[PDB]
């Protein structure tokens, strides 16, 4: 293939540049632009006219000129290149290897946007995932082909429980009772504006356990280039659908950070002028989220599956920031972190009370785990909320008008977040966390437990105390 | 108190809203003035 | 127990060794094959 | 006791990472003893009769010092304008009629711009 | 036709030149692969095209053609089952053409030309026929879909088809003066459907939940709108209704929201049964699915189409439930489409005119007489998305001065798990005063009052709490604490409705009103009894108010029986007390 090269540079100021004799250029395009020094500099054509066409620079400006600066056509459509061999492999935002190792050889080229999901084509989420976690395995579980954020603050240990999970992630086939062999699972972990210290943090703690073996990481780091950012989400899920959908892979996504995301998109709107929006984000912040969150599901007829856990900090605890509220807007759910639980030591810090699972529903219950899980996560949500309800009526009136079923909840209460949401490091299965459960449901008086029925309790009312 | 301090943070966020309007709006009309001074030729 | 690395440090020098010498015996081919497809 | 396993891939995916080096070596060397052969003076009228399509309209033609004698009668033919450049090196280059687009097509952007694209084919082949 | 060629593209955006006689808001072709866009500004030789598809790739100098007409949809047999995009595409042929993916470029018809119909002509020779009256009648499902005339059109039969198997494109009656009448006809989208007469409402849209049937109850022809923040059950409120209201045909619209909640439907609702006839729901139901991902300005062509489609199901002689899953996505593309024109926003960067369009919008429910001569209705229930849940947001306030109903949701009843969340002291219904005689007539001819009792009730435990919220409870009288008992009965055991529960998630007009009695009766013999100096620490230990708090979960056929035997265990319990 031959090369065009363009030297009708007519404007430069700040991100953009207008070349006036290019008609041949498509709108979207990726070109290069190179100086008079030789080096070279990444573009996107934003709006191509007779006149002239706009092309936005990847990078600054610095050192470039009318006279000597020189444009020339890469794609017109921003391809990855992807393999089955990138497994274990460590890249960067821009999809170039960071390891050390020699970069891969593509099978395929494939577009980064994609394309939309045919309803049609789709079929309904049914299977569940084991995170290790108790409080999202039995009151918010996560369900292959979901969408399910994390909620967190400032100093809230966020990346602490996105390793934990990706180093615990199973999907624990033999409780489907099915028979069938173990799918292939992997992690697809994309890190955006992550500082030098966690990116050691985050490749320590891949490399000591070997989960690095079936995973494949995205890191951006905060220092680098704005749009490899924006890009670096894309990136990822282009791997991972590709992964599932021609390898029937099971494939979980975590995001690390949707807060930077947004700052990025937020900067690079505003540097071409949009309408800004609530707080200077563009007005098109939910389309932009929405491409890249409705990209995960599961396709009829294929075995494979694609889940996401986006991480993101909510500015202030405000759970009303535009972040999180478009955020809301477009997953199943949402498991919000709690300073209280942390000031008191407890981790996960995960609050029950205001999370959530949408899907749910069809991913537990008979074949799928075990029989009794819908009855005893309502009755651990319903007597969490009766004790903390508690907790509030004695901090006001005092102790001393208590009855005893409503001291017996407020001792449920703290016995519950001692034992049930603390867990420490452990990586506690399905079956240890439902037993767990009862075990402190046994706590409460047999007739108390009015939402599970006769045929459960007795059969797993063990009336025992915690073995840990 | 809580409730009144997300009273004053929403009224700032309103009345930053309102000034971003405004500095939008008023960048367009200094825009269009260059671009009919210019144009007109 | 701590010289488990070293047989399998010896494995991937055969391994290797043996894709290089599986290389070097049809590099000219697939050099004529590039040559083919780059030329007009 | 596992990373036995990720020494064997290591060593693997570098041991095929050298060998594609050296193809590239190969490769590179084949491309630039051309002009030791007798298909040379016919793969440059081919690159000069594109170059001079791809552009709706030419102004002139920048060929090679070396390269000329052999497009002479077409560049003639074409009714383009002949300019020289020592700088010029395995190709020639183009110059639209306004003088802001140019379209090079020397054998050594093509190796680049076509290896990314061939490396997987000669992988699968050569292996 | 005017044929031009791209001179500039920007976004979704288009401006082609070369196109000197385009008309407004027709219909153009843009590129080589004929992406389907339409004209809203007119300058010089120039036109503005925003395009409802993906302009990615496209080049400056491509072909651009305009069409002659603005954008139309099909009406015909063949629509029910279906589940379409925004510009009325099969998405079940689109996947059977290009795979799982949705590619841009596609053409298709919205009716199949295939399917032969089993046609039965109702008009003779030489009759004198005008807009909106019955050609003939063709089975759908177990409907009986009627062919009508084109609204406007006129003449005198010539030629009618005899009783046969026919294609939707065959003329089945010819007119005298040539024109050929065939079993679909096409209209423009942004065209209100002409109708005789409007009529006032007043029979009830029986949507299925307590709440919203008994205390802000919606008329047929009527409008509602449910606005609430993320995960407070808008969609889950929209599924239910679709699933157990009393309409004939549910046309339900998919503006902007996720994926699953369309595949949801078609999983399940042809597994489930129609309430009002045998077979399954899905012959009730037309999709119009456009979500997240998919091209921006499609939004405003779903919810044409979707209006048109169920204006023209009304003009057939059925009622029609219409439902908008966020009005705020499309909003959004105004928006957009907005600044990519450089127009002067008004506020939050929304178009000046969105109020216009959404009052347009929704002034097409209500309850007609046909051209036809015969009784038809649209009701519309509208989602809103605010942003943080801002209730002062453009889009809340301008649907508020439209609408007869508003249905609040909160966030704080959400996060707790409170469904269906209504916020009851928030919400307002304007048609509750003109159903009082249909209640009368066929729920109870006492109902009326039961329901102001039940809301004075409410009011009174709200006016209580922050008392019980200063003080604390123990410092109350009896009087007022079996007040606020009672009102947590009516909030947990008549206002909370589970909408995946077998039994829970339908309630009949009769069982609210048979727990609401109870409830009274209940509150009445309570009140004699703390007047009596019995202690309310024993009434709350009572065990007919575990009889009361399971009622809900009775099914319909037992309820009867189990309502006269919780009214004699109510009433003896508080005789046996003395
Ligand atoms: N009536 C109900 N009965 C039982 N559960 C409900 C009910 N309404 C809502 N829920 C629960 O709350 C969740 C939120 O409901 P839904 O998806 O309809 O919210 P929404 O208002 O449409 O949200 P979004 O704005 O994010 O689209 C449901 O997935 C379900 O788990
Ligand atoms: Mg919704």
């Amino acid at each position: 293939l031959l090369k065009k090269e363009y030297t009708g540079i007519t404007y430069i100021s700040g991100p953009l540049l207008f070349v006036e004799n290019a008609k041949d250029l498509a709108y979207g395009a990726i070109v290069d632009i190179k100086d008079g020094t030789g080096r070279v500099r990444g573009g996107q054509v934003i709006e191509v006219s007779e006149e002239y066409a706009v092309i936005q620079v990847f990078e600054e400006t610095t050192g470039l000129d009318l006279a000597t600066t020189s444009v020339s056509l890469v794609e017109d459509v921003a391809r990855l290149g992807v393999s089955k061999e990138m497994l274990g492999r460590r890249f960067n935002g821009i999809g170039k290897p960071i390891d050390g190792l020699p970069p891969i050889t593509p099978e395929k080229r494939l577009p980064i946007t994609g394309l939309p999901l045919n309803p049609v084509a789709r079929r309904k989420p049914e299977q569940f995932i084991q995170t290790g976690i108790s409080t999202i395995d039995v009151m918010n579980t996560l369900v292959r082909g979901q969408k399910l954020p994390i909620f967190s603050g400032s100093g809230l240990p966020a990346n602490e429980i996105a390793a934990q999970i990706a180093r615990q992630a199973t999907v624990r086939p033999d409780l489907s009772g099915e028979g069938e062999k173990e799918e292939p699972f992997a992690v697809v972990f994309a890190a955006m504006g992550i500082t030098q210290r966690e990116l050691s943090y985050f490749i320590q703690e891949f490399e000591r356990t070997g989960a690095l073996s079936r995973s494949v990481l995205f890191l951006n780091k905060a220092d680098d280039p704005t749009i490899e950012r924006i890009l670096t989400p894309r990136m990822a899920l282009t791997v991972a659908e590709y992964l599932a959908f021609e390898h029937d892979y099971h494939v979980l996504v975590i995001l690390t950070d949707m807060t930077n995301y947004c700052e990025a998109l937020r900067e690079i709107g505003a540097a071409r002028e949009e309408i800004p929006g609530r707080r200077g984000y563009p007005g098109y912040m939910y389309t932009d989220l929405a491409t890249i969150y409705e990209r995960a599901g599961v396709v009829e007829g294929k075995k494979g599956s694609v889940t996401q856990i986006p991480i993101l900090s909510m500015p202030d605890d405000d759970r009303t920031h535009p972040i999180p509220d478009l955020t809301g807007y477009i997953t199943e759910g949402q498991i919000q972190l709690s300073r209280e639980l942390h000031r008191k030591g407890i981790y996960p810090p995960i609050d029950p009370l205001p999370s959530l699972s949408r899907l749910m529903n069809n991913g537990v219950g008979k074949g799928k785990t075990r029989e009794d899980h819908k009855q005893v996560s309502d009755q651990l949500y319903s007597a969490y909320a009766n004790g903390v309800d508690i907790r509030k009526l004695v901090a006001i009136i005092g102790e001393d008008a208590l009855t005893e079923n409503d001291r017996r909840y407020l001792q449920f209460a703290d016995a519950f977040e001692r034992f049930f949401i603390n867990q420490g490091q452990q990586n506690r299965s399905i079956e240890e966390s439902l037993q767990i459960a009862w075990a402190l449901l046994s706590m409460l008086p047999q007739g108390e437990l009015k939402r599970i029925s006769k045929d459960h309790i007795g059969k797993y009312y063990g009336q025992k105390l915690e073995e840990i | 108190i809580p409730g009144i301090r997300a009273q004053i943070r929403f009224i700032q966020q309103v009345l930053e809203q309102r000034e971003r309007e405004d500095t939008f709006r008023l960048k367009r009309i200094k825009g269009k003035i260059e671009a009919r001074e210019a144009e007109e030729e | 127990t701590e010289a488990l690395l070293a047989r399998y440090r010896e494995r991937a020098e055969a391994e290797a060794k043996a894709v290089r010498e599986k290389a070097m015996a049809r590099l000219d081919e697939a050099v004529a094959l590039v040559l083919k497809e780059v030329l007009p | 006791e596992s990373a036995g396993e990720l020494l064997v891939a290591t060593a693997r995916t570098q041991a095929r990472g050298e060998v594609l080096e050296e193809v590239r070596r190969r490769v590179r060397e084949a491309l630039e003893a051309l002009p030791q052969k007798p298909e040379w003076p016919e793969v440059v009228r081919k690159l000069a009769l594109e170059a001079l399509e791809a552009l709706p309209g030419a102004k002139a033609l920048v060929a090679n010092p070396e390269d000329l004698p052999h497009l002479e009668a077409l560049a003639r033919e074409r009714g383009v304008e002949l300019q020289a450049e020592p700088a010029l090196r395995l190709g020639v280059r183009a110059v639209g009629a306004e003088g802001k687009t140019q379209v090079e097509n020397s054998l050594l952007a093509r190796l680049d711009r076509a290896w990314d694209a061939l490396s997987s084919k000669v992988a699968q082949a050569l292996w | 036709m005017i044929q031009g060629v791209i001179q500039k593209i920007a976004g979704p955006a288009v401006i082609a030149k070369g196109m000197l006689g385009a008309r407004m808001y027709d219909i153009c072709k843009v590129g080589e692969e004929g992406l389907v866009g339409e004209i809203i500004r007119l300058d010089g030789d120039t036109a503005f095209v925003q395009v409802y598809e993906d302009t990615s790739g496209l080049k400056v100098g491509e072909p651009v053609v305009s069409t002659g007409l603005p954008l139309a949809v099909e009406l015909g047999p063949g629509m029910l089952n279906g589940i379409y995009d925004g510009i009325q595409r099969p998405l079940e042929r689109i996947r059977e053409k290009t795979g799982i993916y949705i590619t841009r470029g596609v053409v298709v018809h919205a009716l199949d030309r295939e399917k032969k119909w089993a046609w039965t002509p109702m008009v003779k020779p030489g009759d004198e026929v005008r807009g909106g009256m019955v050609l003939g009648t063709v089975p759908e499902f177990g409907f009986t879909h009627k062919i009508l005339v084109p609204p406007d059109v006129r003449g005198r039969v010539k030629e009618v088809k005899p009783a046969g198997e026919y294609t939707v494109e065959e003329p089945v009656v010819v007119l005298e003066d040539g024109t050929e009448l065939k079993m679909y006809h096409t209209w423009p989208v942004r065209r209100a459907r002409p109708v005789q007469r409007k009529l006032d409402p007043n029979t009830p849209f029986l949507t299925g939940m307590r709440i919203l049937d008994v205390l802000f109850p919606v008329a047929m022809g009527g409008t509602a709108a449910i606005p609430g923040p993320f995960g407070a059950g808008k969609s889950v409120t929209q599924q239910s209704l679709a699933k157990w209201s009393n309409a004939d045909v549910v046309v339900y619209v998919g503006c902007g929201e996720r994926g699953n909640e369309m595949t949801d439907v078609l999983v399940e609702f042809p597994e489930l049964t129609d309430p009002k006839t045998g077979g399954p729901l899905m012959h009730r139901t037309v999709l119009i699915a456009n979500t997240s991902n998919m091209p921006v300005a499609a939004r405003e062509a779903s919810i044409y189409v979707g209006v048109t489609i169920a204006e023209y199901f009304r003009d057939q002689g059925f009622s029609v439930a219409l439902m908008a899953d966020s009005t705020s996505r499309w909003a959004e593309a105004l928006r957009e489409i907005s600044s990519r024109l450089e127009e002067m926003p008004a506020e939050e960067g929304y178009p000046p005119y969105l109020a216009a369009r959404l009052a347009a919008f929704y002034e097409r429910a209500g309850k007609v007489i046909t051209l036809g001569g015969e009784e038809g209705a649209v009701t519309i229930v509208g989602a809103v998305s605010p942003p943080g849940g801002d209730m002062s947001e453009p889009v809340t306030q301008s649907t508020l001065r439209i609408v007869g109903a508003f249905w609040r949701l909160d966030a704080s009843l959400a996060f707790r798990r409170h469904f269906p969340a209504i916020n009851w002291n928030g919400s307002y219904s304007l048609f509750t005063s003109a159903l009082d005689p249909w209640y009368r007539e066929n729920v109870a001819e006492d109902y009326p009052e039961l329901r102001d009792a039940i809301s004075e009730l409410l009011q009174r435990e709200a006016g209580l709490q922050e008392i019980v919220q200063l003080v604390g409870p123990d410092a109350l009288q009896d009087a007022e604490r079996l007040v606020i008992e009672v009102g947590r009965i009516i909030r947990e055991d008549f206002l909370q409705q589970n909408a995946y529960h077998e039994v829970d998630a339908y309630c009949s007009m009769k069982k609210a009103y048979g727990i609401m009695k109870m409830i009274l009766a209940f509150y009445k013999e309570a009140e004699a009894a703390i007047k009596r100096g019995v202690s309310i620490d024993e009434i709350l230990q009572l065990p007919v108010l575990e009889r009361i708090g399971r009622a809900r979960y009775v099914s319909e056929e037992e309820f009867p029986a189990y309502f006269e035997e919780a009214m004699k265990e109510i009433q003896g319990a508080f005789k046996a007390l003395a």
